[PDB]
């Protein structure tokens, strides 16, 4: 399952 | 900026004439990802060929696989034509037989 | 055996060949998931995921990746500006994943790249981000303040592994399969070089060796690259170019999973003879 938390650079 | 595709054309099984087989074109190490791949029989695009979903390996270089069922016969020339940016390369399948 | 779960995201500025965002999920380097920003839907790519997960799983996966698309869109706009390259066609990539060993021990990685070159990389031992260039340093400071490394490490060491274990169970038969190579000796002409061709095997590890009379022989040998078949199996070949082969008995030995297959000159096939 993909990582649900992403942050823009 | 740009890294031209390595192109490798081969068949699943030995290219025995008259035997059901799969023609495969493995296109790797290219960038940018925008690209066109077609399998040709006697210079004409083979229909119903399938292409893997865009992916890449460690090192970031993209790779794609295009394949279609085929039945090689004495008369016919099979090839993989790849257009990437300003270059179009056509590679003829070698049966080694 | 060792197993892995990996995700690779591709972000693109300017079309048309591909959508703005593409995601592929893999177990042991075999695709089981797909998503892109055209369909806005995450979909199964193997039988074992189809039979073991359903609507709820995919709705959640879709929802996560729609967010990924949104973030990638904003991210690539930013990095392009930092390279003063905002006009042209460019790329933003992310790959991450975990490995589970027989050991029970685990490995994990988290990396990003712009235009096919390293941008930032996770060091989950020091909980820092390695910036490949000046353009990445601002991101490094931002992410280290937001504790992105801690979150990523948490995912890699826990969530990623827990799902990998599930997936391995789902597709145990396919993932643990051992398929022996089909081996043939090829020759265009009685005077031409001879190719030992192995195909249809899995896992991908294979050894092709030539023998003359023979204990093995590695002069005039050209070992080709490991190549993928269309069905998840692999193939590889080796070519022998030796002088008139006639007075000496050559053979090809292919070893896969501790088992060997031998082919001698009596086995050589050709078109059209």
């Amino acid at each position: 399952f993909a990582n649900f938390c992403l942050m823009m650079i | 900026k740009v890294s031209s595709p390595k192109i490798q054309v081969y068949s699943h099984y030995p290219g025995e004439y008259g035997k059901e087989n799969t023609l495969i074109c493995y296109v790797s190490g290219f960038h940018p990802p925008d690209i066109s791949i077609e399998l040709l029989k006697n210079g004409e695009v083979i229909a119903d060929a399938q292409q893997t979903d865009l992916a890449f390996e460690k090192g970031w270089q993209f790779h794609l696989t295009k394949s279609v069922s085929f039945k090689p016969e004495k008369s016919d020339e099979y090839s993989c034509s790849v257009r990437h940016m300003s270059k179009t390369k056509k590679i003829v399948w070698e049966s080694n037989m | 055996g060792t197993h892995s779960l990996k995700y690779v995201y591709t972000g693109v500025s300017r079309g048309i060949d591909f959508p703005e965002f593409t995601a592929v999920g893999m177990v042991d380097d075999g695709q089981f998931m797909y998503f892109d920003s055209n369909s806005m839907k995450a979909v199964p790519k193997t039988e074992w995921i189809r039979q073991n997960e359903g609507a709820d799983y995919w709705d959640r996966q879709t929802q996560v990746l729609i967010g990924a698309h949104q973030v990638f869109k904003d991210s690539i706009q930013i990095v392009m500006e930092r390279f003063n390259q905002s006009k042209g066609v460019h790329t933003w990539q992310n790959m991450y994943g975990c490995e589970l060993n027989d050991d029970g021990t685990t490995q994990g990685f988290y990396q990003y790249a712009y235009d096919g070159e390293d941008f930032v990389s996770l060091d989950k031992n020091t909980l820092t981000w390695t910036a490949a260039n000046p353009q990445a340093v601002i991101t490094k400071h931002k992410w280290e303040a937001l504790a992105v490394a801690e979150q990523n490490k948490g995912y890699l060491e826990n969530t990623c592994i827990e799902w990998l274990k599930k997936y391995v169970a789902y597709g145990k038969d396919t993932l643990e399969r051992k398929v022996s190579p089909q081996v043939s000796l090829l020759q265009k002409d009685p005077s031409s070089p001879v190719t030992c061709h192995a195909t249809g095997f899995y896992p991908s590890g294979v050894t092709i060796t030539w023998q003359k009379n023979g204990q093995d022989h590695d002069e005039d040998v050209d070992l080709g690259e490991l190549l993928p078949n269309e069905d998840g199996s692999f193939q590889r070949m080796s070519t022998l170019n030796v002088g008139p082969w006639k007075n000496n008995r050559f053979s090809c030995v292919v070893e896969h999973q501790d088992k060997t297959i031998r082919k001698t000159e009596d086995d050589i096939i050709t078109n059209f003879d």
